[PDB]
């Protein structure tokens, strides 16, 4: 449950971890 | 193994052995060993490996000096890991030291007596006469011990500037430059040089060579001790640097900018150096609200290397007795964390905060882990941040901020919520 | 006459011989450069000469030249610097000529370590290349379509070892970047590279977002044969990147 | 061009005479990777189409998939199998998702992971649609237990959470010191991920000095880590300071380096690539060994510790120089790591970048070091010396050399031979 954020794009978030 | 020996015509910067000296060696040095792990020709490392570097200059009065002892003693006409030969590679005034005349393993001196009789049986009594010449001008780096090297000088028939600066004691303007700042630094009483040399270093990429922007910075950075691109810009914060030590408020907040703006190596070395910097010129009181705010931006492209930050200011305050901001500035800013929006990001956020506010041994030492896991939310993550505001809830915070913390907290349970399953 | 570009030439190409002579033959320690300043006085003389006979084609032909024996001398951040002066002179005239010399600028920047540099120069052929050669007058013509593939390749390495903030992020990277994702789309979309290697790169700038280290080592294996040599160092310095960080000090 | 333009005009035949299904299952049963291979060309495309619309013929295509995917692996065959697998008939959803369960996803080419999690994900909704009766039947209990079981006992189910909750959507229908603190960094150093080295030696800097050495001489301590912990600890020692960490690490460095070599044979042979084991005795041991992946992959990781450390030990304290007895088993280890990339390079493919780099390190400063020197140009280490060049010149032709190209252009053997390579 990866996704890119907001503030950097290369940073990877988490939404179903 | 080698490379040739190096006996720099600058002398050893005075200022340097200073409080405000020591401290901007430290980060000063830090900048050094970036700035060459970015730019320098590597000519005598083969290894990967990027923080191994040196320079052949021996100790004499021997074993070589170390180049966090030689910050700004290197020739400036020399480009930055450069090995190779030049015509000023020994200083007259270590000729004069190291053979006493002040006006290895081999029999050089032997090889040194050979070639002035064989020149000069040649050249005394064209192509010839100019490669001996040649020969001369290199072979006099090792003549020792004599007058005979006058010798030279009865042997009768860039210009002079590889001439005037043994007289004084691309490959034009290096010269030149390094002409310019010699004169400065030591026949100062007998301006527009350093107006020339910003313009220089203000043209664009292309119309200023990388090895003629990195060696004039660096002249002018000599002028400034004594009290007499990532990389562009990384050489651009030891300019900074160094009449930082030598409005305050604007001379940090580029700082913060270099960080939001720069790539993650460049970034990476800002905030390694940032804490020192913070400490040396501002007190805490005032340093709290900048750095909380600047892990805090949506304009922060790096919490992970802002995390290490914060954690040298709270360790700071937590070490020199002013405990009271450690709890304060805490109370203050969770309103603000609680209430960031991607939530695993914001949580992760509170791990960093609470951990390098902490009391104890081992929550303080934790940090690396929780860096580790940006961005995550498994198992681990939420039992760690229960367990990290259980630290705080006990040995900081009175029930009137105890309840303020469990009103915060209620705010956004509506991973939030299960500490209201262990703060009871 | 214009016969004094052809002798200050044949001077340069004496002089030239004379520090391929001491640097690359003999390998002899003792040299300081003297015949390459005296190379790189005539040969800014011709240029200077063919430049006000206006003949910028014959002057960016003496700027390749100094190029590259600056690059055969060890001097790569330098003759980055000339490669660039010939693709400027060539362009309004001989845009692959400038493709060309652009290539050879950004190999030399690579190996002066200057990645961003490498990044703008890659980012500039691309723009280039489509703008000349590219068109119904759309997919490339077969020259232009293999400077593409080279740039692509090569744009995507250096954004995976660099990985830009916000604003430095250009549209031009955010676009490219945006490519080696899927989604949605099966029931053609590798462009111009073959279909292996787009589907190997996909995988690479999926496994380092991922921080997925053990597929980049084998992705790095299985790309070795594909890559050109200048792209399997790229590709190592995004798995070194990886496994040990630089502006660490430690 | 015959056995495929053959496939295609029959495929033709097939989609205008789909009234009988004899000629469609002998083109599934005996021609699924031709009819994968080919399904870009209209009249396979239109049979693909065909067999999407009849629920046995869609169970054939599944069952022969499954018959051939361990050579539908390769990256293009894998995505033009997802595209004929996309669109399949709705009767086989239960089928289908158990081949993306079973035979895919474990791939390491991530692009194709993602496209078979979003078409595992689409078929789990297909089947959340459908009624009870006629979606249970196509994947029961039992079934999806193993389906589960299998994404948690691998890591899938971490990996892929869309699927793992959407299989579950279906289904339905107290801070201790250093005792705590060892056993979480136990978590992060004693296993082999090295997504966090940094950060990892920066955990196990804080293991108090009495600890590291049992921490770091351990079996699941990873051995990736011991680079990291001699560059943090060299910071330490650079800064003046003591390092527990750099002591620990050279020590398991050295340790592990010398334990290693006594695996060897005890009489070492030239490693030749030309035509390797005539005494058998010898080079079948090499292959046990070297063929080993728990044994090779131990050499560029040993190897990368000990390049860490013998770049520093010209600047170290004295007495954290190279212990005189280590001399001789220094140059084996360096030695039999050269040769494991050769072998690597004879029987599989290029090795590892790193791990080339890491072989090459060792061999380039063990050269560098008078002490090591002194050792492989001893005549007890001749066949050491001709291992050395053989390996070096065979890398180098394998990396460089196209098949038809030589590296140049326009007193047993080995002995001379040796002095052939060095020379050219």
């Amino acid at each position: 449950x990866t996704r890119h954020w907001q503030n950097n794009w290369w940073i990877l978030y988490h939404e179903f971890c | 193994v080698s490379c040739l020996e190096q006996q720099p015509r600058n002398k050893p910067l005075k200022a340097l052995d200073t409080r405000f000296g020591r401290k901007l060696s430290i980060i000063r040095g830090i900048v050094e060993q970036e700035i060459q792990a970015m730019v320098s020709k590597r000519e005598n490392i083969a290894t990967h490996h990027l923080y191994q570097a040196w320079d052949p200059v021996p100790s004499l009065s021997g074993a070589l000096i170390s180049h966090e002892k030689l910050l700004l003693q290197i020739n400036p006409e020399r480009e930055l890991g450069s090995m190779s030969y030049k015509l000023g590679q020994v200083s007259i005034h270590s000729v004069w030291l190291g053979n006493s005349i002040t006006p290895a393993g081999v029999d050089i001196h032997s090889c040194s007596q050979f070639l002035l009789e064989l020149y000069s049986r040649w050249i005394l009594p064209a192509i010839l006469i100019s490669e001996v010449v040649r020969s001369l001008l290199v072979v006099s780096d090792l003549f020792t011990e004599r007058n005979q090297f006058e010798l030279m000088y009865v042997t009768l028939t860039v210009g002079a500037l590889h001439g005037i600066l043994y007289v004084l004691e691309q490959q034009h303007v290096l010269v030149m430059c390094a002409t310019a700042f010699y004169l400065i630094e030591n026949y100062p009483l007998d301006a527009s040089i350093i107006q020339m040399c910003g313009v220089m270093l203000s043209g664009s990429e292309e119309s200023t060579p990388s090895i003629i922007y990195h060696c004039a910075l660096r002249g002018l950075e000599r002028l400034l001790l004594s009290e007499q691109s990532p990389h562009r810009a990384m050489a651009a914060l030891g300019l900074m640097l160094t009449c930082m030590y030598t409005v305050a408020m604007e001379r940090v907040s580029v700082l913060f900018d270099r960080i939001r703006k720069g790539f993650p190596c460049e970034a990476r070395v800002v905030a390694r150096i940032l804490p020192q910097f913070l400490d040396d010129f501002f007190p805490p009181q005032d340093i709290m609200n900048k750095v909380i705010g600047e892990f805090l931006s949506n304009q922060q492209p790096y919490p992970q290397f802002m995390a290490t930050v914060v954690y040298k200011v709270f360790q700071t305050l937590h070490s020199t007795g002013q405990s009271s901001m450690v709890r304060d500035w805490v109370m203050l800013s969770l309103s603000n964390f609680t209430q960031r929006a991607p939530v695993a990001m914001a949580t992760w956020s509170l791990s960093c905060f609470f951990v390098s506010a902490s009391t104890s041994p081992w929550v303080a030492a934790i940090l690396p882990h929780v860096i580790s896991r940006m961005g995550k939310l498994e198992q681990v993550d939420v039992n760690l941040f229960c367990l990290v505001a259980t630290d705080f809830y006990r040995h900081q915070i009175e029930e009137l901020d105890r309840r303020a913390f469990q009103s915060v907290l209620e705010v956004v349970a509506a991973p939030y919520h299960r500490l209201l399953t262990c703060l009871r | 006459g214009p016969g004094e570009a052809l002798a200050l030439t044949e001077a340069a190409r004496l002089f030239l011989r004379q520090e391929r002579d001491a640097r690359q033959r003999l390998v002899c320690p003792a040299a300081y450069g003297e015949p390459l300043q005296a190379a790189a006085s005539a040969l800014g003389a011709a240029v200077r000469l063919h430049l006000e006979l206006g003949q910028p084609a014959a002057a960016a032909a003496l700027c390749l030249e100094l190029a590259a024996a600056l690059r055969d001398l060890g001097q790569p951040a330098a003759a980055a610097g000339h490669f660039q002066r010939a693709a400027q002179l060539q362009l309004p005239q001989l845009p692959l000529a400038a493709l060309q010399a652009l290539g050879e600028a950004a190999s030399c920047q690579l190996l002066a370590r200057d990645y961003t540099g490498a990044l703008a120069v890659f980012t500039r052929m691309q723009r280039l290349a489509r703008e000349h050669g590219s068109h119904p007058v759309p997919a490339a013509l077969g020259a232009f379509s293999d400077v593409l593939v080279r740039c692509e390749v090569s744009r995507v390495l250096l954004l995976l070892l660099l990985q830009p903030p916000p604003a430095k992020l250009l549209p031009e990277h955010a676009q490219t970047l945006e490519k080696y994702s899927w989604e949605a789309f099966d029931s053609e979309s590798s462009g111009q590279l073959p279909e292996e290697l787009f589907l190997l790169l996909q995988s690479l700038v999926m496994a380092t977002h991922e921080k997925d280290t053990e597929a980049i080592k084998s992705l790095q294996v299985e790309m070795w044969p594909l890559l050109t040599a200048e792209q399997n160092h790229l590709l190592h310095l995004v798995l070194q990147e990886t496994i040990s960080p630089s502006g660490q000090g430690v | 061009i015959v056995r495929r333009g053959a496939l295609i005009l029959f495929c033709d035949y097939v989609c205008q005479n789909l009234h009988d299904s004899e000629h469609l299952t002998w083109l599934i049963v005996n021609h699924i990777q031709d009819l994968i291979s080919l399904s870009h060309e209209p009249p396979v495309q239109d049979f693909i189409s065909a067999v999407h619309r009849n629920s046995a013929a869609s169970g054939l295509f599944i069952q022969a998939i499954q018959s051939r995917c361990e050579n539908l692996s390769t990256p293009t065959m894998l995505k033009k199998t997802l595209q004929c697998l996309e669109g399949i008939h709705l009767s086989q959803s239960g089928a289908v998702l158990t081949l993306y369960v079973d035979r895919l996803l474990c791939t390491p080419f991530r692009v194709l992971a993602r496209m078979v999690d979003i078409l595992a994900c689409r078929r789990v909704e297909m089947l959340l649609a459908a009624n009870l009766q006629s979606s249970m039947a196509q994947l029961p209990m039992e079934e999806l237990n193993r389906i589960q079981e299998y994404l948690q006992s691998s890591g899938l189910a971490q990996r892929h959470q869309r699927l793992y909750s959407l299989l579950d959507r279906f289904r339905l229908s107290v801070s201790p010191d250093k005792d705590w603190y060892v056993h979480l960094v136990k978590s992060q150093c004693w296993t082999r991920s090295d997504s966090a080295l940094l950060e990892g030696a920066e955990l196990v800097n804080r293991i108090p000095a009495e600890d590291m050495n049992a921490f770091m001489m351990n079996s699941e301590f990873n051995l990736s880590l011991l680079a990291p912990c001699l560059s943090l600890g060299m910071s330490e020692i650079s800064g003046g300071q003591k390092s527990a960490l750099f002591e620990a690490a050279r020590e398991v460095t050295l340790a592990r380096v010398s334990g290693t070599v006594q695996q060897l044979p005890a009489v070492h042979h030239v490693f030749q690539p030309e035509l390797p084991a005539e005494p058998a005795a010898y080079w079948s041991k090499l292959n046990d060994l070297f063929g080993d992946a728990a044994l090779y992959q131990s050499l560029p990781t040993l190897a990368r510790a000990l390049a860490q450390y013998l770049v520093v030990v010209s600047k170290l304290p004295s007495h954290l120089h190279l212990p005189p007895e280590k001399e001789k088993d220094i140059v084996k280890f360096v030695v039999a790591t050269l040769e494991a990339l050769s072998w690597h390079l004879i029987h599989e493919q290029i090795p590892l970048s790193l791990d080339l780099q890491a072989g090459l390190d060792c061999c380039c400063l063990a050269l560098q070091l008078p002490g090591l020197w002194s050792v492989v140009s001893s005549t007890e280490f001749v066949t050491h010396a001709c291992s050395l060049i053989h390996c070096v010149h065979f890398i180098l032709e394998a990396v460089a050399v196209q098949p038809g190209e030589q590296l140049l252009s326009p007193n047993p053997k080995y002995i001379t031979a040796a002095c052939e390579m060095v020379a050219e």
